[PDB]
């Protein structure tokens, strides 16, 4: 959770 | 002895200090949360494009081999430029080899603030717990 995605 | 993974920081790469960890049990390779934070032995990094589980590295005893598996990652994890799985899936366990070129998500633009975060991009040694070079 909470990853920056590309 | 425990068999020895070494990351080091590669010019293309959101910097990080050179990593020594110790595979005596498999290791997560993640992203940075109160929970856990980044120390020169684990493979946990301040990275925002890492997924929190990320990865996991070990050494197997019966093969002798070292393995990375992409745990589900959002962006992506790369064995000299090949992806281990597509986003939000696992991977088999792959082989990794002392000299490697090992890359954790991709570069992202935040679109709003116009910044671009860096991947982790980690040149990887390896050692047996006999010491040798893998």
């Amino acid at each position: 959770d909470g990853t920056m995605k590309r | 002895p425990s068999a020895l993974a070494i990351f080091t920081c590669r010019p293309n790469s959101h910097p990080f200090q050179e990593r020594h960890v110790y595979l005596d049990e498999p290791i997560k390779i993640g992203r940075s949360v109160a929970r856990c934070r980044p120390a020169q032995n684990n493979a946990t990094f301040d990275c925002k494009v890492l997924s929190r589980n990320h990865a996991l590295v070990w050494f197997d005893h019966k093969t002798g081999k070292f393995y990375l598996q992409d745990t589900k990652s959002s962006n992506g994890t790369f064995i000299n430029s090949q992806r281990l799985s597509r986003g939000s899936e696992e991977s088999p366990p792959c082989e990794i080899l002392s000299g490697d070129i090992i890359q954790f998500g991709v570069d992202v633009t935040e679109n709003t603030r116009k910044v671009t975060h860096g991947c982790i991009v980690s040149t990887i040694k390896l050692f047996l717990p006999d010491g040798m070079e893998a």
